[PDB]
């Protein structure tokens, strides 16, 4: 029944949106190159350029829009007539017997009528070693409509009829199928769902669900018929496993309650999270076959199936939303090279889906294409500025680069602390050393191997070697100079104060981290 | 434990009085299934009377039943109840009890595990 | 809403394939089920969702739908198959039963 919902003049809007994107990129590059100083004074070896003003304006507008969306969501209340059917879809491969039980109990004890909620769990690898998950599923839902099937096959390898009738007629269903991947189980569940439900909620085998997540998502979906998908806030079960887990939790809060909120202000959320997400069933059934059979210019994709789901939803003119009243708890890596592998995978999926997302910019707000362009072009300018200031041959240059990076991080952390109302977000300033060391080389590693474990060590080694050589060259070249001149003396009176401030900031941040974590 | 449904409270009653039939379930929980009351007049076809969904409170009746009859379900005894007041001479039939699943769409599942019949006679 | 069974009374021998047609004016989001009942006994479920077969029912019974019409077919009529067959259009807030279609013998 739903259609593409194209605009009245698709070609004109396409042309003007592409022209706007090209003009924005050209203007940003011209402002970066020109280095035109706006505000200046003496006795200060730094100024505010047009590029810096543009970045500050972008940060200000993103913060303002996120705050406005959060306030609007908080103020409004919705009926939730409780007349819509929901299907909770869980996929499992080898989930820990400790996390799957929590997930199943959370799904069972959610706050939604039992005659409107139907739970389906699909398990990969019916090799007699994965029956411990079906047994636990049966144990959790002993006194309900339970249908369990072991399918010696798959949808892309009878069983199909039994699977479909069990999923569409029963309430709690557990299907075990041959191993095909995360896409295979999700496709099997979506196809077996049919037209038996109105909304399809997607979950993982590890996510612990809040009791109000389903009802809040249904409430936000029922308000407007234009909405096709919605997400929710995702928390972390283990924020104290290591230093990486704590930073990951802070980054999760930031990316969910600032970036995603700002995107949802214009109803153009780019990605719906895996653990929390609701989709309209009719649109999903429309685009399911196309979504399954998608390749990146001749290569199958096994990454970012939630980002691709959101892209498919957006490609039909249907807007995606975000609500913070629905919460869930997931698990994040606590070890290096594993968080690094996850970040590399996410960057690969984002780069691969950027080209597909660029096709449907005309159907949504101009903020979508603006943010896509700026987020795509920011890291390259980051690297160029870093290289130039590193190899400029002055110690004050690298010191000021570090100070500027930390100042931007501190501004973001202060805004996050004010928005959340809680003070732990000041430690979000510590993500600068993680982004500048691993994430930046990982972006280029993902870009150079877009078509495709101790492998991402090499980009880290190259980046570290380049940085160390640059710092050594700058130190050598400033060691061979005469500082008796009154210009290098003002440079010295800046260097001393900057170093003192930098060390003091590092000391207070480390002390605050230890105080907040140890207690 | 095999699914069984037993009926109680049927008999003779003068017109205008009241009756309380009871449907005792065994082998399952009424909170995970629908409970329907179906009656068959002497020498006639089946007629649906009322339906109750426990843990949700959804009750449905018929045009010739609504207003007079009430349906409930007690989970402390794991039974269902049908209270018929303002009985008429036309309500004499054999009342059954049926179990079913839930309504999702074009798929329902059916009326599996029918109970026995209890006889109600409204006459002078 | 009205549910009409086409053959009110049907007679066939043993081994005869017999079909029963059932018409309902409300076929938007309501499932159609087919039940069988014998004298002095509670009805038993034969077919649900207008095509699926209940566990334990012999594979001779089958169900089909063609637009508004719903059909129940018995390929071979065994002596134990003589009973009264009923339709049911069951959705929330309204359930409607069919009537008649008593299968007899010559
Ligand atoms: C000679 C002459 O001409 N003049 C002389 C003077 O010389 C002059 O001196 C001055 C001077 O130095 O003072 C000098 O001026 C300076 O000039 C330079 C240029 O040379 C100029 O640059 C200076 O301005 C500053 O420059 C900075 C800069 O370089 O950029 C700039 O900093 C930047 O500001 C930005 C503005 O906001 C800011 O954004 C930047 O920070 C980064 O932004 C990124 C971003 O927004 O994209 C961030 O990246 C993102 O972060 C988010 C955070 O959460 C992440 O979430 C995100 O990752 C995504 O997260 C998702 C998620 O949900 O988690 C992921 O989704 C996942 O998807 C998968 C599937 O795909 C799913 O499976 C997962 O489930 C799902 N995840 C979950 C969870 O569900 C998703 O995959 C993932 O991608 C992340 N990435 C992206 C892509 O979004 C990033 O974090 C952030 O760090 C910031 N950059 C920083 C901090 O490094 C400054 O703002 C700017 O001010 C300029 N200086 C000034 C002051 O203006 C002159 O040039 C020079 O001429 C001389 O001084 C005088 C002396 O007298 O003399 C004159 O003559």
């Amino acid at each position: 029944i739903p259609k593409d919902l194209e605009p009245k003049h698709p070609t004109l809007w396409r042309i003007i949106y592409y022209s706007f994107g090209v003009v924005l990129l050209a203007t940003i590059t011209a402002a970066y190159v020109a280095e035109f100083q706006v505000l200046k004074h003496e006795a200060i070896l730094f100024s505010l350029g047009l590029y810096g003003l543009a970045m500050l304006l972008h940060l200000m507008m993103q913060s303002l829009f996120a705050f406005l969306e959060i306030r609007r969501v908080n103020k409004s209340e919705l009926p939730c007539s409780f007349k819509k059917t929901v299907a909770l879809t869980i996929a499992g491969y080898q989930e820990n017997p400790e996390y799957l039980i929590k997930c199943l109990e959370s799904c069972k004890y959610v706050k939604y009528p039992k005659d409107k909620l139907k739970i389906i769990l699909v398990i990969d690898g019916n090799t007699e070693d994965d029956a411990y998950m079906m047994e636990m599923f049966k144990d959790v839902f002993h006194g309900e409509d339970v249908g369990t099937y072991v399918w010696k096959g798959n949808y892309h390898t009878e069983g199909i009829n039994m699977v479909e009738e069990l999923v569409r007629n029963k309430r709690c269903v557990c299907i075990m199928q041959q191993w095909g991947g995360k896409r295979e189980v999700m496709y099997t569940a979506f196809q077996a769902i049919g037209t038996s439900v109105d909304y399809v909620q997607v979950c993982d085998s590890d996510t612990k669900l809040d009791e109000l997540a389903t009802v809040e998502m249904v409430k936000v979906l029922e308000s407007n018929d234009m909405y096709g998908a919605v997400g929710g806030d995702v928390r972390i079960l283990n924020p104290y496993d290591s230093f990486i887990s704590f930073m990951s939790s802070l980054r999760y809060w930031m990316a969910f309650n600032v970036e995603r909120a700002c995107q949802s202000y214009f109803d153009c959320v780019s990605c719906i999270s895996g653990p929390l997400g609701m989709y309209r069933n009719n649109i999903l059934q429309v685009f399911l076959e196309a979504w399954y059979r998608q390749k990146f210019l001749g290569t199958y994709c096994t990454l970012g199936d939630d980002r691709h789901l959101t892209n498919r939803v957006l490609s039909m003119g249907y807007r995606t939303k975000y609500t913070h009243k629905s919460r869930a708890f997931s698990e994040t890596p606590s070890l290096y090279l594993r968080w690094l592998n996850q970040q590399t995978r996410w960057t690969k999926s984002y780069f691969r889906e950027w080209l597909y997302n660029a096709q449907w910019w005309h159907k949504h707000h101009i903020w979508m294409t603006y943010e896509s362009v700026v987020s795509f072009i920011f890291p390259f300018f980051i690297t160029a500025t870093v290289i130039r200031l590193i190899y400029a041959g002055t110690i004050w240059n690298v010191v000021w680069l570090l100070l500027c990076i930390q100042i931007m991080s501190l501004f973001k952390s202060i805004y996050a602390c004010w928005l959340r109302g809680n003070f732990i977000m000041l430690l979000m300033s510590l993500y600068s050393m993680l982004y500048m060391t691993g994430l930046l080389p990982s972006k280029y590693f993902a870009l150079l191997t877009l078509n495709k474990n101790y492998m991402p060590i090499l980009p880290l080694s190259i980046w570290a070697a380049v940085l160390c050589g640059g710092v050594g060259y700058s130190i050598y070249m400033d060691c061979q100079n005469d500082w008796s001149t009154p210009e290098k003396q003002k440079e010295m009176y800046h260097l001393l104060y900057g170093c003192v401030g930098y060390v003091m900031y590092w000391v207070i941040m480390a002390v605050m981290y230890w105080v907040w974590v140890k207690r | 434990s095999e699914v069984q449904l037993v009926e109680s409270g049927g008999g003779l009653v003068q017109p205008g009085g009241s009756l309380r039939l009871s449907c005792a379930a065994s082998g399952f929980n009424v909170s995970s299934y629908y409970i329907h009351w179906v009656r068959q007049a002497p020498g006639k076809g089946l007629e649906w009377v009322a339906s109750i969904s426990s843990s949700s409170g959804s009750t449905s009746y018929a045009d010739s039943v609504k207003g007079r009859f009430t349906i409930s379900a007690d989970t402390s005894k794991n039974t269902a109840y049908l209270q018929m007041n303002s009985l008429r001479a036309e309500d004499t039939a054999v009342y059954y009890c049926a179990r079913s699943g839930y309504y999702w769409g074009p798929y329902f599942g059916g009326f599996d595990y029918w109970g026995q019949g209890t006889l109600v006679t409204v006459s002078s | 809403i009205q549910m009409t069974q086409s053959p009110s009374s049907l007679s066939a021998s043993v081994g005869d394939r017999v079909t029963i047609t059932c018409r309902a004016s409300q076929s938007v989001s309501s499932a159609v089920a087919w039940y069988q009942q014998k004298p002095g006994k509670a009805p038993k479920l034969l077919i649900y969702s207008a095509s699926s077969l209940y566990s334990g029912v012999p594979s001779r019974f089958s169900g089909s739908r063609s637009g508004t019409d719903f059909t129940l077919t018995i390929s071979s009529l065994q002596p134990e198959d003589f009973a009264t067959y009923y339709c049911q259009q069951s959705s929330s807030s309204l359930i409607t039963f069919g009537q008649g279609t008593k299968v007899e013998i010559k």
